[PDB]
């Protein structure tokens, strides 16, 4: 059980690329690019391999977000905290993706990114304002993390590498 | 002071169902856990629960080797599972302690009371709780929301509206595992202060 697929959806500007980016190489940049479409890397820690898919958040890349989610390990739905303007779309795509049938029981790991913000929501308040107790289907837990100073970066990837 | 709370709860108990009945105006709808309104009254409700329990029903810890690297955001964790157990068919009871993602006793309290909405039933568990008032005395203190004999009588008669909805609550979620600010600051064991 040591490979393993996960696919990073959420709304544009969330930090999808970044953790991606942290995650493989542990570079952290203030100026990044829209997703166009997808973006994939590969990464190994310890004797598992992921290849990460990093699906584009704008409005016009969302109806990809169902197809790259069919059959991975979990998928990560990032939030920036510190956006309370988008909490509402983010809320509504979650609950949107999540009511696909061929996406049933597939684990979901729910991050609120950019903690390192002044006024970031922290995961109990995401929890609360996203209605995660809506989602019944699966394993669903949410974290609060930061990819700029690497707050629960480590304990993302334990939990995500629980289900290889 | 220990009372400071009740207002507070009567008030988002009867705000937030007034708001619900408003939206389900369509009134041949559902109210589930994908509304704001529905998940304030489920806090609203929990609180009641939680004031003036007795401090040794209030946790550290909900249960389970859930990481608490993250969730820097400590919580208390109050716990009355053997209060709704009391009251209880035993095959509600043995569903809730199967399910597959509630796992803890803070789970399974939470799982319990969207259940009893789904079911119509929350008027009639809070008149046996408030018939056995001797295991009332074991959770809470005298200064309580539910040994309060005039606010209980408040509670059933805003209980009993309830049956004006027709609710489809999730009662299964690994979320319900642990709890969240909101209800603990309704009920005053936390600061309304930190709501933001
Ligand atoms: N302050 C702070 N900024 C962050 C953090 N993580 C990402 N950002 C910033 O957020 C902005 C958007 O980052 P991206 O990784 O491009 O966001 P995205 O989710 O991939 O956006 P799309 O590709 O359009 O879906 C960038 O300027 C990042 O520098 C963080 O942890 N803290
Ligand atoms: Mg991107």
């Amino acid at each position: 059980k040591e490979e393993m697929e996960l696919t990073l959806v959420g709304l544009q500007y969330s930090g999808k690329t970044t953790f991606v980016n942290v995650i493989a190489s542990g570079q952290f940049s203030e100026d990044m690019i829209p997703t166009v479409g997808f973006n994939m890397r590969k990464v190994t820690k310890g004797n598992v391999t992921i290849k990460i898919w990093d699906i584009g958040g704008l409005p016009r890349f969302r109806s990809m977000w169902e197809r790259y989610c069919r059959g991975v390990n979990a998928i990560v739905y990032m939030i920036d905290a510190a956006d309370r303007e988008k909490i509402e779309a983010s809320r509504n795509e979650l609950h949107n993706l999540l009511d696909k049938p061929q996406l049933q029981g597939i684990p979901v790991l729910v991050l609120g990114n950019k903690r390192d913000l002044p006024n970031a929501l922290d995961e109990k308040q995401l929890i609360e304002k996203m209605n995660l107790s809506a989602i019944q289907d699966r394993e669903i837990c949410c974290y609060s993390i930061s990819c700029k100073e690497k707050d629960n970066i480590d304990i993302t990837l334990q939990w995500l590498i629980q289900h290889s | 002071d220990p009372q400071a709370a009740i207002p507070v709860i009567k008030k988002k108990l009867v705000g937030s169902v007034k708001a619900l009945q408003k939206q389900y105006v369509s009134l041949d709808t559902v109210v589930t856990s994908e509304d704001g309104d529905a998940n304030t009254m489920c806090s609203a409700l929990e609180a009641v629960f939680i004031h003036g329990l007795h401090a040794k029903h209030i946790r550290a810890e909900a249960g389970g080797k859930r990481k608490k690297s993250a969730h820097q955001k400590p919580l208390p964790q109050p716990v009355f599972w053997p209060l709704l157990k009391a009251v209880t068919h035993k095959h509600i009871i043995s569903e809730l302690e199967h399910l597959t993602f509630v796992n803890t006793d803070v789970g399974r309290c939470r799982a319990w009371l969207r259940l009893a909405l789904n079911d119509g039933l929350m008027e009639c568990y809070l008149k046996l709780l408030l018939q056995e008032q001797a295991r009332l005395h074991e959770y809470y203190q005298p200064t309580a929301l539910l040994r309060d004999a005039e606010e209980g009588e408040f509670l059933l008669s805003f209980l009993q509206g309830l049956t004006s909805l027709s609710f489809e609550l999730s009662y299964k979620s690994a979320i319900l595992n642990e709890w969240t600010l909101t209800p603990l600051a309704l009920s005053g064991l936390c600061p309304l202060s930190e709501l933001d």
